[PDB]
């Protein structure tokens, strides 16, 4: 969910479950019971999860060294390229306005 | 030789303008893992227009949004508008100007000197563009051909330039002879 | 010796090489107020020996010329000095980076061969999937040669042992972590648990030790009994 | 029933058409899950629900406790967890132009 | 200069982040705590590892 | 001043600790061995 700014990142230090309730005598126990391991078979579960925390999901799921890490020294370098090529026609204009008109 | 080198340096000038224009206007710079339209799909980001490929909806673009310290600020302003690779184009056309006007008015020539000034600083405009725009997306993945393009324009714009210089040291030289 | 740097310093470097060299020899020769032993070739030949390190044999002259040369210097300088420290990192710690880390990325590559058990609840789970990347998997594996299935766990593990990346096996969570802590400790586990299931203890049609063995094991789980048995 | 959405409405839909039983969803209204109030012995709560026969099922996530599996009857656990860390994300810092 | 940019690269390649629970009891930068009372509170609280 | 074996000699030892040259080759083929030889100096010192 957004902003998107945190991560899970270590396994689950314990193991518990969820489960569907029902009245210690009620007859739907045995049938929501095998309904429950029909779904986890059929992956039905698995779906649904994905659906519910990815599908719906707000987001999409070297050692070298980088051009990020050189870039003001090439910014440096071509800066002054464009320098040197301005002084060089600064002088040449002068050279050329200096002989006697 | 001369007579040869005009039109060498003619042809370059064409070939290096055609490249890069065809560079900034393509669409092929970058192949990455991006989303087509608003799963995980290869894509056809460029200068402008990142764009859908093998997937179920292939060949929908959708233009790049450059945005959500002041140099980020700046850095993602000079990268989404292209300025520099805008800059080669118009500099190398100002050039391609420049070397079809030295056939009339021959006798001045520091008119081909421009072309050369110009043609170098196509070079430099595209080598700063390249650098912002790898900067930009380091802020799997592959290069396409505009990409390369770019480069060879950048290329062939330094080598059309030294030419240019050295035919206006030729003519210099013929003249103070 | 090029991964110090990446692709697209080299790349860059080039680049800038070519530039520093035309325009120390446009800034150096165009003037015809100079009519300097600049010219293009020797205009190549001093960015590239300075770039290495190397002596100079000439040096610009003129301030325009000298601005060239000492951003190309400083340039150089950096780069080399980085290149260097790089490299110095790269060898002094050692980081292996696990090729695969999760199930959509065996699905994705096709590198490296994976396969599941001749037959059992670990193939079935693939055999009858109707999920995208396990849908992906049981593709690639349906056919397969040579054939990724093996005839026993432990053939399972000696044939990923066998293979210096190449096959990857899909088994329980539980026989993998036992295997992971054995001698000689050749293989890991990567990722998460695919799917889930329990083991449990099973209990005649009807009986009185069932109810009672089921609050038993949530006891035993709610104390830490399993967890540190475990 | 059409007013909500969630795992769990998927999950009684699909538990119901198993079982082919219509069904009405109806939140608690205490707002928690299950706890035997030490001195009363009464059971907030779904468990609360499902002791006093004010409900019929609970399809919450509920856990699978010992306290609370003596008074109700828990099914297979349809989805297994547990404690896990949660930390900032990496955030790669982006090199400084001049760095 | 080299030796220290040495240095920077060197550390910063021997960072490794955060992989388990042990890893959160040997630390001490990185804070950690639970609900203010709940299932997790009560798991740690009568923990016997 | 000019490349005799000798000279050629000095030139690669001087090239491989990196400390300076008195001549340098002025033609094509003796660049390109130069910068290849300084090329594999370099690596190989930052080695
Ligand atoms: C004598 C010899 C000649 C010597 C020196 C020559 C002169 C050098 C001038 C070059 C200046 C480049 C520059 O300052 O970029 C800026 C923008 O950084 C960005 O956002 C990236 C965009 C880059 C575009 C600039 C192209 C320069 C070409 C030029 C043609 C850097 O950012 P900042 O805002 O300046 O500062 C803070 C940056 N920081 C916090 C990230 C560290
Ligand atoms: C590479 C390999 C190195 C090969 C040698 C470099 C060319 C030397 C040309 C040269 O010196 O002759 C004359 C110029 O000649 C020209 O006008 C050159 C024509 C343009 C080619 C420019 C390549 C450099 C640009 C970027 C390359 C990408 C000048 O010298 P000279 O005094 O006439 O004798
Ligand atoms: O049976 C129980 N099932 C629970 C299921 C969940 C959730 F995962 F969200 F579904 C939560 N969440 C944890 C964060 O605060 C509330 C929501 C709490 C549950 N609690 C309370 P506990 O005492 O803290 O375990 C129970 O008792
Ligand atoms: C006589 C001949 C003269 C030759 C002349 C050419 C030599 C140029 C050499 C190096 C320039 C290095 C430029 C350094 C620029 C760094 C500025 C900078 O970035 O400082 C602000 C900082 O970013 C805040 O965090
Ligand atoms: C003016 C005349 C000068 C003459 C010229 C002197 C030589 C220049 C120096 C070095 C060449 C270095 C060549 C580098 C070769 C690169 C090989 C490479 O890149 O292959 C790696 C591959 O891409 C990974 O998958
Ligand atoms: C002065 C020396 C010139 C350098 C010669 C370069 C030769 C090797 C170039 C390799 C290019 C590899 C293409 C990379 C593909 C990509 O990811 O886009
Ligand atoms: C003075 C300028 C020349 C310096 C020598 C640079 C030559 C290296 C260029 C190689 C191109 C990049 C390819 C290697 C990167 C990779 O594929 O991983
Ligand atoms: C091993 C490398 C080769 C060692 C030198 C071989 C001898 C050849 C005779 C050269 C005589 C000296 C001539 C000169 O000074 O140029």
């Amino acid at each position: 969910r957004k902003p998107c700014d945190t991560m899970k990142v270590g396994g689950n230090l314990d193991s518990k479950g969820y489960g569907i309730a029902t009245p210690k005598g009620s007859s739907l126990g045995t049938p929501v019971n095998l309904a429950v391991l029909k779904l986890s078979e059929q992956g039905v579960l698995d779906k649904l999860k994905n659906k519910w925390w990815y599908d719906k999901g707000e987001c999409g799921a070297t050692s070298a060294l980088s051009l990020s890490n050189v870039a003001g020294v090439f910014y440096i370098l071509v800066g002054g390229l464009g320098l040197a090529m301005l002084v060089a026609l600064i002088e040449f204009c002068y050279k050329s306005r200096a002989e006697a008109k | 030789d001369r007579g040869v080198q005009m039109l060498l340096t003619t042809v370059g000038a064409f070939a290096a303008f055609s490249l890069m224009t065809i560079a900034v206007g393509t669409d092929y710079w970058l192949y990455s893992r991006g989303v087509c339209k608003t799963e995980e799909v290869m894509t056809h980001s460029g200068l402008w227009r990142t764009c859908c490929l093998e997937g179920n909806f292939k060949g929908l673009c959708k233009q790049i949004d450059h945005f959500p310290d002041t140099a980020e600020y700046f850095l993602r302003a000079v990268r989404a508008s292209s300025i520099f690779p805008i800059l080669s184009v118009i500099l190398l056309f100002m050039g391609g100007l420049c070397i079809a006007a030295s056939e009339f008015y021959k006798t001045r020539h520091n008119i081909i000197l421009s072309a050369g000034i110009f043609f170098v600083s196509a070079g430099l405009s595209n080598i700063i563009g390249i650098i912002v725009y790898i900067s930009a997306n380091a802020g799997s993945y592959s290069y396409g051909w505009s990409f390369y393009f770019g480069a060879l324009s950048f290329i062939i714009a330094e080598m059309v330039g030294v030419l240019a210089v050295h035919m206006f040291i030729d003519r210099h030289k013929q003249l103070r002879a | 010796f090029l991964d110090p740097l990446a692709y697209e310093i080299w790349m860059c470097i080039v680049f800038a090489y070519i530039g520093v060299s035309v325009v120390l020899f446009l800034v150096s020769r165009f003037s015809p107020y100079e009519w300097n032993e600049f010219g293009i070739f020797n205009s190549l030949w001093f960015s590239l020996g300075a770039f290495m390190r190397q002596g100079c044999d000439i040096s610009p002259r003129s301030l325009s010329g000298r601005i060239v040369g000492g951003v190309w210097w400083f340039f150089t300088l950096i780069i080399i000095s980085s290149y260097t420290a790089n490299l110095a990192a790269f060898l002094t710690v050692e980081r292996m980076v696990s090729p695969i880390e999760s199930a959509e990325d065996l699905s994705k590559q096709t590198e490296i061969a994976y396969g599941t058990l001749d037959s059992g609840s670990t193939k079935e789970f693939f055999r009858r999937s109707k999920i995208a990347v396990f849908d992906k998997m049981w593709t690639y594996m349906r056919s397969a040669e040579p054939s990724v299935f093996v005839r026993t766990t432990a053939e399972g593990v000696a044939r990923v042992r066998k293979s210096k990346g190449k096959y990857a096996y899909l088994l329980e969570s539980t026989m993998n972590e036992y295997i992971e802590q054995r001698k000689p400790c050749d293989t890991m586990k990567v990722g998460g648990n695919l799917d889930s299931k329990g083991y449990g203890i099973a209990t005649p049609k009807g009986s009185s030790l069932g109810t009672p063995v089921n609050l038993a094991v949530l006891k035993l789980s709610e104390q830490g009994v399993l967890d540190k048995l475990k | 029933n059409e007013r909500y959405e969630g795992y769990c409405v998927d999950l009684a839909a699909e538990i119901a058409k198993h079982c082919g039983f219509k069904y009405k969803l109806t939140i608690v209204g205490d707002g928690k899950y299950g706890a035997r109030d030490a001195d009363t012995k009464i059971w907030n709560g779904m468990v609360g629900e499902l002791v006093y026969g004010k409900a019929d099922i609970a399809i919450a996530p509920l856990t699978i406790t010992l306290v609370r599996e003596e008074v109700i009857d828990f099914s297979k656990p349809f989805m297994s967890l547990g404690i896990s860390i949660m930390i900032k994300k990496p955030q790669k810092s982006k090199p400084g132009v001049f760095s």
